[PDB]
């Protein structure tokens, strides 16, 4: 539990604070065990404190990428989505595909539109000359149709 | 072998002591098959009956008292068992003697050893140890164990340099990103404790490393200095003990 | 530039729309003559946008806060734009929370102010940015004794 | 100094200052120098072939005992050491 705690937070808050947590097991054999869980005590507190401390304000975006960026995509295998998968209707187990990163093709009867997260371009809308973001995260995905 | 020790009140290194005795003597004796034979009674319903039909657990266990009491009147430490698993030990005969008069007035006559010296006594083991031992599995044990630290501090060095090039590279790049911006609190108040608050992790960075390479001085003059192991040394440490 | 507190200018394709917060004058709204707050304290900033986007299109967007505050937590300077309706910088915003709100604790007579940031404009925010009345900027402060 | 002096039955400012009295007699000894020494071994994988590969731990372990031994034996407090710990003391000699 101890470890995942510290493998979970070490998602959030970096790991050049995490370091000294969990390096040694409390436990020593020469003894009876004694005084181990007060290691994990330790080590607990340790670990809330650099949770409590170093906890950042996230700063949310709502990005909306439709698929009418196939037409777009890559400029050398562009197409358009909706007169494609009309083409996919019938004439059965076909491909069109635009790269092995993004395609629109049917191995069985189940369609696969791909798309790659590269390929969105996520990290030309909050750019280089002001100065944020060390990291980006994706927190939640969801589709309209 | 804890759940044995604590069942007696014996310690738990005796146990594995005595127990790796007797993986020697009577060689049916294995810790394997005394759990396999444990577990093949005390099932779903255990009883008293399932012990009488199983008679090699009443044979392992009754023997297993034997030594435990011959333990316990011999008042064997663990280094003492550890002293005589050694794979000749006493030279007599191999590793693990069986218990015959012979063992239990060696054990007597060690024990005497024991009275007689006046020093400490892991000093006794580590003397009679070199003694059974050849002074040449010890010496390249002994370059093992300390190339293994050369090794580990080499390898802290060469763990802290990359984090230290790492927020070197952030700040010459935090550096290269500052231009002019004539607003200077709204905007130009942000990089500078980016920056600064870096500093003393270079600072730091190297702090350690001032005290690391201490170590690997440490180390490599402790290391080359392991030549003077002539033999004769042993009965001088006898004369000392 | 109108002055330093309050101007409207582009150093890049990304243009600054700053604002003081003393030249709001929210001192003035609750005044003396009626005998209450001692301070005033910032609790929340939201930001509306009566701009076209149509179905899907995204404004993204930035606010900061310029002057001197030893108490403000970590990272809650920052806050960003996505919808163009009443929005914060949070999901599912909520008073009730063990956390603090972005900008909760400035006092009204700082001599901060708020930037409003857009990304680049020669990008795709052009057609975005021309259509463009004003930013709303829906205050929420506590007045307290 | 506190996990020192409660590994063996003392007290605090009695190991600080046997520590001090030691910093000047044997001037190879520093308490930096043991505390660097103890992090050198004790790795990820320790044993005791590491202790007798690196001898001035065993130098200034028994080194610290001796000490400990002539405390132990004057029975000395914490200011009957810091009175000897006075930049010259009784005045035959320097400090320490």
């Amino acid at each position: 539990l101890c470890l995942m705690a510290k493998a979970v937070l070490e998602k959030e808050v970096d790991k050049a604070k995490t370091d000294g947590l969990f390096i040694r097991s409390g436990w020593n054999d020469l003894y009876q065990g004694l005084l181990a869980g007060e290691d994990l005590q330790l080590n607990l507190q340790k670990l809330e404190n650099v949770w409590l401390m170093e906890e950042q304000r996230a700063l949310e975006v709502e990005r909306t990428v439709s698929l009418a960026q196939h037409y777009q995509q890559l400029s050398d295998h562009k197409f358009n989505l909706a007169e494609i998968v009309t083409g996919y209707m019938a004439q059965d187990k076909d491909q069109k595909t635009g790269n092995e990163q993004d395609f629109v093709e049917l191995k069985n009867s189940t369609l696969i539109a791909s798309l790659s997260i590269k390929g969105l371009n996520l990290v030309e809308d909050y750019p280089e000359t002001m100065h944020l973001g060390d990291i980006r995260r994706i927190k939640q995905i969801s589709v309209s149709l | 072998y804890r759940s044995l020790a604590n069942g007696f009140h014996l310690k738990a290194n005796v146990v594995a002591g005595l127990v790796n005795w007797l993986a020697k003597n009577d060689s049916e004796f294995t810790l394997e098959r005394f759990w396999q034979n444990i577990s093949m009674t005390f099932a779903e319903e255990p009883s008293l009956h399932q012990l009488e039909v199983h008679q090699p657990l009443l044979i392992q266990c009754q023997k297993l008292s034997q030594y435990v009491l011959i333990a316990q009147w011999a008042e064997l430490s663990e280094q003492e068992i550890a002293l005589i698993l050694l794979p000749n030990g006493i030279d007599n005969r191999g590793s693990a003697p069986s218990p015959s008069i012979t063992l239990l007035k060696l054990l007597s006559e060690f024990k005497l050893c024991q009275q007689e010296a006046k020093v400490s006594q892991s000093e006794l083991f580590d003397i009679m140890q070199q003694l059974i031992t050849d002074t040449n599995e010890k010496q390249e044990k002994l370059r093992n164990s300390a190339d293994k630290v050369i090794r580990s501090i080499a390898k802290s060095i060469g763990s802290i340099n990359n984090s230290m090039d790492d927020i070197d590279s952030t700040i010459s790049i935090r550096n290269g990103s500052a231009t002019l911006f004539p607003p200077e609190h709204p905007m130009y108040k942000a990089l500078k404790l980016e920056v600064s608050n870096l500093e003393k992790s270079k600072i730091q960075l190297e702090g350690k490393k001032k005290e690391e390479e201490i170590k690997l001085e440490q180390a490599k003059d402790n290391i080359q200095s392991l030549i003077n192991n002539w033999d004769s040394e042993i009965i001088i440490r006898l004369a000392d003990a | 530039t109108g002055n330093e507190q309050d101007f409207v200018e582009l150093k890049n394709s990304t243009l600054i729309a700053s604002l003081s917060i003393k030249g709001l004058n929210l001192v003035e709204d609750y005044p003396e003559t009626m005998h209450l707050g001692d301070i005033r304290r910032i609790k929340q900033i939201s930001v509306s946008l009566p701009a076209l986007l149509g179905p899907y299109q995204d404004v993204q967007a930035t606010l900061d806060y310029a002057g001197e505050n030893t108490h403000l937590a970590k990272g809650c300077t920052a806050l960003a734009i996505s919808r163009g309706m009443n929005d914060s910088g949070q999901f599912q915003l909520d008073f009730n929370d063990g956390k603090y709100l972005p900008f909760e604790g400035i006092d009204i007579s700082d001599k901060g102010t708020l930037v409003l940031r857009f990304p680049n404009a020669t990008s795709k925010q052009k057609l975005l940015l021309q259509s463009l009345s004003d930013i709303i900027l829906h205050i929420r402060y506590t007045i307290r004794s």
